[PDB]
């Protein structure tokens, strides 16, 4: 049975500025199966409300998914992506780093 | 420039916590247009870009029936297909079926697509003539016959050479003031050291339209594939796309390296230097 | 639009 790990980039819709309205990201590609949960974290804390798009997948078979929800980041404020997927033992958090 | 739609159906087996789950997006070049999910309430094909929201209710009617019966097609092909592989009844499998066509500038039939997958793996795949099959597996043998028994590559290609391409077409005329802009990139770059001896250099490509992109450093002149890093193209969830490429320098040599990047809404490819 | 074609292509 083909298992696949997915590939995680949390990011932000425009370059972030403090005090500014933006769109938090998490883009989970290359996995298979489709089955997965991804949730975005505020200071740890799992934010709620958060949307997706249809699941959809490239020509290797493998899905996509990007999961987001709006923000307005501050210095103090930490974001991650928790990722959790058969192919992990353990959820895979990813932090935000507004450069990358 | 060319433009393509496509199709991408996912149905995924899930023994004990009822039926299967059906997934399609429709898809104009990288804009996704419809969609349809056979847990959501509405039981509707569903609009996702403004221009498809002008087709009539019968239009409506019939992609939401089509789409349905696609599902219980799936339904009973997952059932079929746990056979030819012997599998058993209690886990999860996954089809996967994409198909579409290319058109050129002018409109013009360029080419076609259809292909199956199970578990993630080819299954069976309409070759580039669109007149035979390419069966990856045993068990795909057995349907590359019934296909062939049924001239099913006679209608595939009835399809994509006709309703396929005028609809296409169609989508791109109510669609135009969208589908047919490309967004260049706005490019911008990031340094960072890493210590007293190196520093990062990251080239950006934000808001670009279609998802097309090349980005290439080099360090006089001449091609750098080696303390690089590539991250894949993503959305940036408001129909554009982002991607960057890094490279460690050794610090006081970063006028040395360029960032090139090539689109097509791009007049002319850019250099970029720190 | 979605062809209606593969509906009967059972596997």
């Amino acid at each position: 049975m083909i298992q696949r790990t997915p590939k995680i980039q949390v990011y932000s819709r425009h370059p972030a500025e403090n005090g500014k309205s933006n769109f938090l990201n998490c883009y989970v590609s290359g996995f298979h199966p489709s089955d997965i949960e991804v949730d975005l974290l505020k200071n740890g804390e799992r934010i709620e409300k958060v949307e997706h798009s249809d699941l959809s997948f490239s020509k290797d078979w493998s899905f996509y998914l990007l999961y987001y929800t709006e923000f307005t980041p501050t210095e103090k404020d930490e974001y991650a992506c928790r990722v959790n997927h058969v192919t992990l033992s353990q959820p895979k958090i990813v932090k935000w780093d507004r450069d990358m | 420039g060319s433009h393509s739609m496509r199709y991408f159906y996912t149905s995924v087996s899930r023994p004990g916590r009822g039926e299967p789950r059906f997934i399609a997006v429709g898809y104009v070049d990288d804009t996704q247009f419809v969609r349809f999910d056979s847990d959501a309430a509405s039981q509707r094909m569903e609009p996702r870009a403004p221009w498809i929201e002008q087709e009539g209710p019968e239009y409506w009617d019939q992609e939401t029936r089509n789409v349905k019966a696609q599902s219980q097609t799936d339904r009973v092909d997952l059932g079929t297909l746990r056979g030819y592989y012997n599998q058993s009844e209690d886990g999860s499998h996954t089809i996967q079926i994409m198909y579409g066509c290319d058109v050129g500038p002018d409109g013009r039939f360029l080419r076609g697509y259809r292909q199956d997958a199970y578990d993630g793996k080819d299954y069976i795949a309409l070759n580039e003539d669109l007149r035979s099959w390419t069966a990856a597996d045993m068990a795909a043998q057995i349907t590359k016959r019934k296909w062939e028994a049924a001239h099913a590559a006679e209608q595939q290609r009835a399809y994509l050479e006709g309703r396929c391409v005028e609809w296409l077409r169609r989508y791109l005329e109510n669609g135009k003031e969208t589908l047919q802009r490309t967004d260049p990139p706005k490019t911008h770059m990031t340094h960072h050291p890493i210590s007293d001896h190196e520093a990062t250099l990251r080239c950006w490509a934000l808001g670009f339209y279609p998802a097309e992109i090349t980005l290439t450093w080099q360090r006089d002149g001449e091609d750098q594939t080696q303390d690089t890093e590539l991250v894949e193209t993503r959305p940036a969830g408001d129909g554009t796309f982002q991607k960057w490429a890094a490279v460690v320098v050794p610090s006081g040599e970063e006028q040395r390296y360029t960032c090139h990047v090539q689109h097509e809404g791009l007049p002319k490819p850019l250099t970029l230097r720190w | 639009t979605i062809a209606m074609e593969l509906i009967r292509m059972i596997k």
